[PDB]
């Protein structure tokens, strides 16, 4: 099946540049036009640019025209976005999107890469247990990181039911904090292990924390 | 540039009932030469990337369930979800592809209306680990309630806290249609150590009187 | 004005 994986996001200072990539797989990349689309946090979708199958044709949003350059590398199955003169309002998730056979639509999307334009640099999180003690609750607190996002899975993804992972909150320090919790029955508290797997890719931070009662 | 306007901004639907999302184009999207409307609909469930639902106004994409119908012609379009299911909570976007720049409607959020449910409340103390950095997070969890509105009041040895907490709320759950909320109180390490009883007091429609969860530092 | 032909975007 078709897959698009974006990469290159993170934090950038105002004024500077950043190059994003999109590794396409599971179809003949050479035959399809490809788009970049972005979404500011909590906001709508905004088309950015498109490049045709063979690369001879482009179009850009007015928002980015002359600042951004879409390109692609067909033999290497890779789509790029070269972003210049970035501003805090360019902050967004950037999705890579495949064009339909079919009609000029985006039929498959990557998960996106998160780009943050601000006057702050990368900072990895500390992780703290939210310790328990009918239905019991536990979690992890992922604290003082920048930029977004972090991801939290439980038990390497085996545990999904009753998991809630909350929107990150921006603290007065300008650093993010995020809480992830799971609820399980109280008799099950020592009956198996609950481990939160935290990732903060801008800092290369990877943590597995076992949570347990005292 | 073709402007796409959706209406309304937000729908709150009962399970099994009908959601209707309207999309209006500032330019006719019908091409006389082939009689096709260059209009698409996308669904974006919380925390996920967009999925293509419809194109040529009414052609379903593969895998799209048959409770979704796209219709309209010209400038006026409509996305209807007959008989809404819990899974369907999302933001829905129309989009023209008649001509560059490709343009999206502003999005329409869809949510489920359901029976009142009270939150389960859980309080967590700071870990010993955190304290070594000078600061303390006390966390209070309000789990699977409805509706979204809810009140957290922190107390520290009976003193009502304010200005030192922050809250965040999940998007409506796709199976039980509830919300959850985390509140974090911040204290200096020295402050956390000078006091004993930490309490999270919760007000919500599904509770007849406020619920208070508490712990004494030191257990 | 005619819509752009998807064929100029994807083959």
């Amino acid at each position: 099946e078709v897959q698009l994986v974006e990469s290159g996001g993170g934090v950038v200072q105002p004024g500077r540049s950043l190059r994003l990539s999109c590794a396409a797989s599971g179809f003949t990349f050479s035959r399809y036009g490809m788009h970049w689309v972005r979404q500011a946090p909590g906001k709508g979708l905004e088309w950015v640019a498109v490049m045709s199958y063979d690369g001879s044709t482009k179009y850009y949003a007015d928002s980015v025209k002359g600042r951004f350059a879409i390109s692609r590398d067909n033999p290497k199955n890779t789509l790029f976005l070269q972003m210049n003169s970035l501003r805090p309002d360019d902050t967004a998730v950037y999705y890579c999107a495949k064009g339909g056979a079919a009609a000029a639509v985006m039929d498959v999307w990557g998960k996106g890469t998160t780009v943050t334009v601000s006057s702050a640099s990368t900072k990895g999180p500390s992780v703290f247990p939210l310790a328990p003690s009918g239905t019991a609750a536990l979690g992890c607190l992922v604290k003082d990181y920048f930029p977004e996002p972090v991801t939290v899975s439980w038990n390497s993804g085996a545990l999904t039911s009753g998991v809630h992972t909350f929107p990150a909150v921006l603290q007065s320090s300008g650093l993010y904090s995020l809480s992830s919790v799971v609820t399980v029955p109280s008799s099950s508290l020592g009956t198996q292990t609950y481990i939160c797997n935290v990732n903060h890719k801008p800092s290369n931070t990877k943590v597995d924390k076992r949570v347990e009662p005292k | 540039d073709i402007v796409m306007t959706q209406s309304p901004d937000s729908l709150t639907v009962s399970l099994g009932e009908r959601a209707t999302i309207s999309c209006k184009s500032s330019q006719r999207l019908l091409y006389s030469s082939n009689n096709k409307n260059y209009l698409a609909w996308y669904q974006q469930k919380p925390g996920q990337p967009p999925k293509l639902l419809m194109y040529w106004a009414s052609t379903r994409e593969s895998g799209v369930p048959d409770r979704f119908s796209g219709s309209g012609s010209g400038t006026d379009f409509s996305l209807t979800i007959s008989s809404l299911q819990a899974e369907d909570v999302a933001v829905y976007y129309c989009q023209q592809y008649y001509n560059p720049p490709w343009t999206f409607g502003q999005g329409t959020k869809v949510e489920v209306k359901r029976t009142v449910a009270a939150p389960s409340v859980f309080i967590f103390p700071p870990s010993d680990e955190q304290l070594k950095s000078g600061t303390a997070s006390v966390v209070c969890l309000l789990n699977n309630f409805y509706p979204r509105e809810a009140k957290v009041q922190w107390k520290v040895d009976n003193a009502l806290q304010s200005g030192n907490s922050q809250e965040s709320v999940t998007e409506q759950d796709s199976k039980d249609s509830t919300y959850s909320l985390s509140s974090t109180l911040t204290l200096s390490k020295a402050d956390y150590e000078k006091h004993k009883v930490y309490a999270c007091e919760v007000t919500h429609q599904g509770l007849s009187s406020p619920v208070t969860k508490s712990f004494n530092r030191g257990e | 004005p005619p819509p752009i032909d998807n064929g100029d975007i994807t083959s």
